[PDB]
DNA sequence: AAAAAAAAAAAAAAAAAAAAAAAATTTTTTTTTTTTTTTTTTTTTTT
């Protein structure tokens, strides 16, 4: 119970006189500039930082957290009232809604009669004239909650949760303010929408129609009405924060406006937003009372961990001649040895360069075939955690529709939508397929098609589509033409006992068990964040093969093909592999031209991978 | 205003009796201490023992168990008054306090099949298995509204009429002011309580074999919502009532009955564990810190003779190693996997059943009785919302526990391959297009396999006698070949032990009678001395309960490898990999990989935990080395 | 439960402002003292002066006047809070403390005719006469029930939904328990509130002539139920509202209106005069410093505008002061009321003296010879016409009880009426009875009558017995009978003419500018506050055009009213010396030989002559504030009776 | 001063204007639950 006029004045003071040094120690009035852009219509969403609010008024932040929707509306009204005094020039009428807004304001000014008192139902709804949205960036003090722990005590509260996106619908038009036009009076009726559904109006309430006592039927218009991009996603508990014997819990997040098209399935997302109910009318409730479903009205969605979205010394380390070896070493440092396999996995992460002269994929596929207990699954899991877009499939737990897509009954409307499996979620990413050799034949055929065509051609009963799965494949198996012909690299890992090697491995593993970290080396291994940043910086560095390298590459190919022919499998795929591996090496070296060193390292990797087969 | 109550003799008597029962200073003080405990823990429900209530006041016990609603109302009023007396500032925080019950209910302890009309309005205790667990929905009990036109704020109060007659005026949610101004509901100020509905089914083992199951619907209000999940065995105590229908000029006699749970408790009363016992454990650890491990090993399975190394390994399993969660999220498992590959009638199955009875969260699985989705996680569709849901399997349930896989060898290769991830990294990664999940199952596997041909042919190598591939065997950190040795002396020992155990009789409880073939007495699974007395007929031995408590306390301790033990283990592992570690005529029972070094580290940590060492020393390392040496080699005769 | 307001900004502001106004401690604690006084008196209704309320906060005054129910509820909450703060136990004793209003209502002050629908839900102060009243009925505000079957005790509350939407749920009296157990109501424990309905009609002397009168229905509740009776010129301050109709289904749109009275007042002239410390000190000073001639001073200052008639003025003062009733142990009663009859020549200001008594004396009822006829004069017995029961209506004498009846044209009054009032003149009571009822109403009133002698003008050459056509039976009960002769003496005519012309030439200072006509026309009366129910005083009138000059001041009207009111309560005791003097003088007076020849008695001498001698001595003692009848008082009484009882027959 | 006539009043009886009281199950819908059928997926047997 507080004076909302006073609260509105407080938020207005904050917005108008808050400042920070975000730009090289220059007081710039952050939210003032944002308001300027909002008035100019160059910005749709405004993200208020509750950390900034608390910098001066912590109790206001507490009030917002205790009752966010109310204070969300208060901030929206404050911005609405502030826009005119920040407006500096005329809007360019970005869209049809802007045209409608200007027309309505113009004719309201025309029929103003300023002194006349207008009925409350005789004005434009506030949401009908916004063209902007206001969301809250949760305070840093608020520790993130857990989907299971967010309960009725948090209803109406600004909670921040973290989880995996298991599903997200496609952006749909959700009506905010329905508009109607009458067949008698030429006046517009408006119906703001708060319930999940609504009943369209029949008769017109316009003063003219009421006076004339005409029929005054009115027709619903999608033109003057106001819509907002609407998405419905489901976030899931992280594995590390589920109870002992419990399966992770899922929360329905509703995203609207500029927050849509930020989170896709499989992303690690931290969602700040308001926990709210939805009345459960209709259902013959078992228990009397106003029981209601729940959801999270999203305000700020951020990508976490691998889903995440430089300094002179950083550029120095990139330029350093040993940068490639540093990156190859930093991958899974707790796993001893396997320097060459680490280099191969780094190349798989970086990728080659896609060419569409007939489109030839630039992905690198690697299959670690090996003896039991040789870190195959450990490296697969490390890549799964590292690669920004990655999926992990162990055996037949995720088989069939777990790899491909399936038709599932949608919820926002109710219909057969298409949900993507592991391969789809790994699209333009990595799929780590452990226990490859034990996989079902159908899944193996699907992986075969994905490794070459980058697609999944499903023609089952309920589904007939061609999914796009542009994912590199890092498979693991234990002891072959059926795999050597296809996979870009086939790497054999045999653990042959040896006194010195086993002693070193035992020392390494014992130190790991002691200090929960890899033994110190000459160079500190790079963090997952830095590694992902460098990998991404390498992705957008497409180099090209000079005409000079043609002779050298052809000579190498013919030589290796002679070796394969003489010995007791080489093909054009071998030369393609050399090309894409060399391009990946060039990407890592930050050059636009593939070089002799690149081709040399490609051939060395191929030679050692094949030597592993013997 | 309406018809308030001026004075009520029965209510006053009930509240006075309950306040007297709760105020315990002239008495022992149990419930005063319990109220202080809940105040300290910031809760608003007290668990009151029906046995204590009956002891102090028979009349109040009968009244509470026969007319629960108003009696529980009076009890909760007394509870709030008592909490205010102890500290009013905390009593003001919570609107109401709740009274759950426990203890023994004579005829009110029933199964969903036996919960009939006779128990309507009474307090009942029902033990069963959860089948359905709806979502936790907020139910509004006090709604705050704001009128922008008049700046007024209003509060609407809705009574919990779940089982009482409700009229529409009670449930009318306000939307317009008196003069039809729009009202905006303030969610941040309104009050909601979590509400859930579950279903409790007659336990499959206790239900009659012939007929179909019987179930009961249970309403859980705040503080009792996420206490149970489908498939769990739980005890729910609450009032069995009738749910009102809906307004209608016609009605059939039928009524929909439910159970408003006042408390819910896990069947896994064994999943959880005094200063006397704590000091006893401290002295036991301190006194004989070297032979404590051996004494525990020998006392582990008293009814099974011999198998010293097998029992040592089982103790190491029950203790578990120390997991290593690295700075990069990498995971090194701490659980320990044992495969008893053995000749018929060598007590491997009995060891499995011992671990079932002893260890917390032990799940019994069989070769072909738990296939695929039943053994690991699964994905299904709700069939009502058309949405995909996870379903925990045997190992997901056994997370932070043990899975006893009898007849492991006769599992399909599909299932055995599916179990690889659980064995290695302790999780199940399952995905269908709709939903992908990474469930945690950090379980330890105790498998009981018989060799190909039925009986272990000692002339053939262990690789041949074990019909399993090296990739699978590497999963099991310890592999014990348990032969039915034909030594007459050991035969004498075993026969004497068996006959002594068969001759044993219960002390006093039995005198020549027959063991009987449950609702009459409280259910043991839910029921609330260092050494055994040296009976000559059982010994010719640490107590079971003290062993349980000591293992529980020693599980938490996290010993850290010391440099000396690390060097010793590394040298021994190098030798084990080397060829010289095995002489002629000895064959490896399982290939030695880095998995075996992890086995050594885990076994040494388990030994250090048995000793509560806080450091894994050369003693522990040597014991682990010796056990691995015994387990990983076999001498093949010609 | 249900909706419960949390932040009612208007209610909070109203409560704060009303509590600030009622604090009053810095504002010379007027309302603090009023609250303390009501606390001591054991009252639970505070009367607030709307003028003071407007002076403190004009906003609150306007809000209260234009929104009656809400602001009155806020004011009552503030009053209850203030009463608790001053004394908590009293606040807990009384559930709700009511607030009535008083003062000058600019436009809200109306009559039953001008009270239109524009005043609904407003505070209106309506003047009128109570045409009828209803029996005081108790309405249950909180009932208590006991269930023998279960020993439970429940208590139901009923809200005051008199002018609010009411539903069957609120007005159902429990008669069974939830298990169908018969209940029994505990009448002693239950809470009832007295409620009455009256009808206020526009005053006939104010209503437009020749039209039917306009009425209004008024609702009185606890502590206001019996504040008026039929025929009372009352001022009712209340809230005008529409009474809900019964649950219908079809409504004609017609709504009965009613006035929920928040305060009832009678004519302030009969109210207890306010005696401040300075006023009582001035009365003490007057009585002590001047006692020898105080009676003469008051008699001469009684009616300044009427010249001469000194003995008649003294007799009128004695009548105003009255005697003292004798309540003997055996029930026998003796009246202390003096009866005076002025008869004489036309144009001797006898009607003017009667009018002066009417204007000054409290509870003075005018009457004319034929204006009242029997049942109108004394009490009357009628029937209710709805219950079939007898009922009593108070006549002029009954209404004048403990007062004065000023009768004019007494000679013209029919013999039947004079015979009827015979009892009132002596026993001071009216004895009426019909078959279904009998009563003995109290009429303790002094009769001041005026009459014209037979033949129109007094006959100096005939006996007073023949001049006055009133027989001895009626003459005797008149304590004093004064014959006022229009003597044609040139000097007396000079004095009378000078006095009359001076009085005519006087103008009121300030209000009159030398040419004003003060008459108003039926609108200014309601525009300004009524000078009949309204709320520093000097002692001697300042010299003005009324008299030229001398070493003898004239008593102020207000001071004289206060002094007479104070002195009337005194009951001086008859002393032995005065008793003996009066007895011997009565013996001599009754012995006709004492009076000279050619002298005829105006009225016969009797035990009643002795009683009026005693009463006149008592009145003189009262005037002196003596508390004992002294020799001077007896001398004055004998002088007055001797002058009044004999007239010289000229020839 | 008394008798007769006139009228004046009181009370009782009667007839509308407005308000208040009395009387009131049956048909259709939808939701849940349960079962049946199709196709895909998985499992098992034979070569
Ligand atoms: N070269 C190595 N360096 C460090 N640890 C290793 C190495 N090889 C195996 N390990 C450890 O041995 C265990 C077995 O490796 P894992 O990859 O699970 O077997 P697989 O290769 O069959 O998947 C892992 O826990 C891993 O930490
Ligand atoms: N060493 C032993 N000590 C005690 N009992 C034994 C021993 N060996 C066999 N038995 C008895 O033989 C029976 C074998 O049953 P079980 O253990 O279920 O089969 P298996 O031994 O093949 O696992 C048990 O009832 C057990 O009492
Ligand atoms: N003594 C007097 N002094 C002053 N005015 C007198 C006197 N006598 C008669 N009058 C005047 O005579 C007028 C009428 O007299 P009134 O009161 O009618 O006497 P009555 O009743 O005998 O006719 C009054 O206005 C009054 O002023
Ligand atoms: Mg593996
Ligand atoms: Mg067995
Ligand atoms: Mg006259
Ligand atoms: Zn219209």
């Amino acid at each position: 119970l507080k004076d909302y006029a006073l609260e509105k004045e407080k938020v207005k003071k904050f917005l108008q006189e808050f400042y920070q040094d975000d730009e090289l120690g220059k007081k710039q009035f952050k939210y003032g500039n944002q308001l300027v852009r909002l008035a100019h219509r160059e910005q749709v969403a405004l993200y208020v930082d509750l950390d900034d609010v608390a910098e001066d008024d912590p109790e206001l932040v507490d009030s917002i957290c205790e009752n966010a929707r109310r204070y969300a509306k208060l901030f929206a009204d404050a911005v609405q009232e502030l826009l005119p005094q920040y407006k500096e020039r005329e809007v360019v009428n970005k869209d049809v809604l802007d045209v409608y807004i200007e027309h309505r304001l113009m004719m309201e000014q025309r029929s103003r009669d300023p002194g006349m008192v207008r009925s409350p139902q005789n004005q434009y709804p506030a949401e009908l004239m916004r063209r902007f949205e206001l969301y809250f960036q949760g305070p840093s003090s608020n520790k993130p909650r857990v989907i299971r722990e967010v309960r009725a005590d948090s209803v109406g509260k600004l909670v921040t949760v973290r989880g995996i996106v298991t599903r997200v619908s496609e952006v749909k038009p959700k009506m905010v303010v329905a508009t109607y036009t009458c067949d008698q009076c030429g006046a517009e009726t408006y119906q703001p929408i708060q319930s999940p559904t609504f009943m369209p109006l029949i008769m017109c309430p316009s003063q003219e129609c009421q006076t004339n006592r005409s029929g005054g039927r009115l027709y619903l218009q999608t033109r003057g009405s106001r819509f907002i991009k609407f998405q419905e996603m489901k976030m899931q508990e992280h594995s590390d924060q589920v109870p002992v014997g419990n399966i992770p819990r899922s929360i329905t997040v509703l995203v609207e406006g500029e927050n849509t098209r930020i989170a896709q399935p499989g992303d690690h997302v931290s969602v700040t937003g308001i926990f709210l109910p939805i009345l459960r009318t209709g259902f013959r409730q078992v228990v009397q009372g106003l029981l209601s479903e729940t959801y999270l009205e999203a305000h700020r969605i951020v990508k976490m961990n691998k889903s995440e979205d430089l300094t002179r010394e950083e550029l120095r380390q990139i330029a350093e001649e040993d940068f490639y070896e540093k990156l190859a070493a930093s991958i899974a440092p707790e796993i001893y040895g396997h320097e060459d396999v680490k280099k191969a996995l780094l190349l798989l992460l970086v990728g080659g360069v896609d060419q569409s002269p007939m489109k030839i994929r630039g992905n690198i596929n690697i299959c670690l075939m090996g003896d039991p207990g040789v870190a195959k699954s450990q490296l697969l899991s490390y890549i799964d955690r590292l690669a920004p877009r990655s999926q992990y499939t162990t055996g037949r737990g995720s088989s069939g529709v777990g790899l491909t897509a399936a038709v599932l009954r949608d919820s926002v409307s109710g219909e057969l939508t298409l949900e993507g499996g592991a391969l789809v979620l790994a699209d333009q990413g990595v799929c780590c397929i452990d226990e490859f050799d034990k996989m079902a034949e159908a899944d193996r055929t699907a992986i075969h098609e994905v490794m070459e065509q980058q697609t999944i051609s499903i023609a089952k009963a309920g589904i007939l589509t061609t999914l796009n799965a542009r994912c590199s494949i890092l498979a693991a198996a234990n002891p072959p033409a059926a795999l050597l012909s296809r996979f870009d690299l086939l790497w054999l890992i045999q653990d042959r006992p040896d006194r010195d090697n086993d002693l070193r491995l035992a020392q390494h593993i014992t130190y790991v068990h002691q200090h929960s970290r890899q033994p110190p080396s000459q160079f500190e291994p790079l963090d997952m964040k830095l590694m992902r940043r460098y990998i991404a910086m390498c992705r957008e560095k497409q180099p090209m093969v000079p005409e000079s390298l043609a002779d050298y590459i052809t000579a190498a190919y013919v030589e290796m093909r002679r070796e394969a022919w003489a010995s007791k499998y080489t093909s054009a795929r071998t030369l393609l592999a050399i090309l894409r591996l060399s391009t990946a090496l060039a990407r890592l070296r930050m050059v636009d031209v593939v070089e002799k060193e690149d081709v040399n390292e490609a051939i060395r990797l191929m030679e050692m991978s094949k030597d592993s087969l013997l | 205003a309406g018809t308030v109550v001026l004075d009520d003799v029965e209510l006053r008597e009930a509240q006075r009796d309950y306040l007297d029962f709760l105020d315990d200073e002239e008495d022992q003080g149990i419930y005063q201490s319990k109220v202080r405990e809940l105040i300290s823990d910031n809760q608003y429900r007290l668990i009151v023992n029906v046995n204590d209530l009956r002891r102090k006041n028979e009349k109040r016990a009968n009244r509470l168990l026969n007319n629960a609603f108003e009696e529980l109302v009076a009890f909760q009023r007394a509870l709030k008054d008592f909490v205010a007396s102890i500290d009013a500032t905390y009593a003001k925080q919570y609107e109401e306090f709740y009274v759950g019950l426990e203890g023994s209910f004579g005829s009110k302890h029933v199964s969903p099949r036996t919960l009939t009309s006779c128990f309507l309005s009474c307090v009942v205790c029902v033990e069963g298995i959860v089948t359905k667990c709806s979502l936790v929905r907020p139910k509004v009990v006090r709604s705050v509204h704001y009128c922008p036109a008049t700046k007024k704020t209003i509060e609407r109060r809705y009574s919990d009429l779940t089982t009482l007659v409700a009229f529409p005026s009670s449930s009318v949610y306000p939307t317009k002011d008196e003069e039809n101004n729009p009202l905006e509901t303030e969610y941040g100020l309104s009050v909601y309580k979590d509400h859930q509905t579950i279903t409790i089914q007659e336990m499959p083992e206790k239900a009659p074999a012939g007929q179909l199951p019987r179930s009961v619907d249970v309403i859980l209000d705040d503080d009792l919502v996420d206490k149970a999940k489908p498939g769990d065995r739980v005890q729910v105590v609450g009032t069995y009532r009738c749910l009102p229908g809906k307004k209608g000029g016609y009605t059939s006699g039928t009524f929909r009955t439910v159970l408003i749970a006042c408390n819910v408790k896990q069947m896994s009363k064994d999943a959880q564990p005094s200063a006397e016992d704590i000091a006893k454990i401290k002295k036991f650890s301190k006194t004989r810190s070297k032979d404590i491990f051996d004494q525990l090993a020998k006392s582990l399975a008293p009814s099974i003779h011999g198998h010293d190394y097998v029992k040592k390994a089982i103790l190491c399993l029950l203790l578990g190693g120390v997991e290593r969660d690295l700075e990069n999220g990498s995971h090194i498992r701490g659980d320990i996997n044992i495969l008893l590959i053995g000749d018929p009638s060598v007590a491997k199955s009995q060891l499995l059943r011992y671990v079932l009875c002893t260890a917390p969260r032990a799940i019994p699985t069989t070769g072909r009785g738990s296939s695929g989705v039943g053994l690991t996680a699964a994905v299904t569709t709700d069939q009502e919302t058309g949405e995909r849901r996870l379903e925990a399997g045997a190992m997901v349930l056994a997370d932070r526990g043990v899975v006893c896989i009898d007849e492991f060898d006769k599992m399909s290769d599909m299932d055995r391959t599916a179990i690889h991830e659980v064995m290695e990294q302790g999780r199940v990664t399952i995905a269908k297009a709709g939903i992908h999940a990474r469930l945690n199952a950090r379980c330890s596997v105790l498998a009981a396999a018989n060799p190909v041909y039925g009986r272990y042919d000692q002339y053939k190598t262990p690789m041949e006698n074990i019909g399993l591939q090296d990739s699978l065997l590497s999963r099991f950190d310890l592999l014990f070949i348990m032969l039915d040795q034909m030594d007459p002396e050991q035969d004498r020992e075993i026969s004497d032990h068996v006959l002594r155990m068969h001759r044993y009789r219960a002390p006093g409880e039995q005198d020549g009678d027959a063991m009987p073939l449950i609702l009459a007495t409280d259910d043991p699974n839910f029921s609330q001395q260092i050494y055994e007395k040296h009976d000559n007929l059982l010994h010719g031995m640490v107590s079971a309960a003290f062993m349980k408590k000591y293992i529980h306390v020693a599980k938490i301790i996290k010993p850290v490898l010391t440099q000396e033990s690390a060097t010793y283990i590394a040298e021994e592992y190098s030798r084990l990999r080397s060829q010289d570690s095995m002489s002629s005529d000895t064959a490896r029972t399982s290939p030695v990989t880095a998995r075996t070094l992890e086995t050594l580290i885990r076994l040494a940590t388990a030994h250090a935990k048995a000793r509560m060492s806080k450091t894994v020393d050369l003693q522990d390392a040597e014991e682990a080395v010796e056990l691995v040496q015994y387990a990983y080699f076999k001498k093949v005769l010609e």
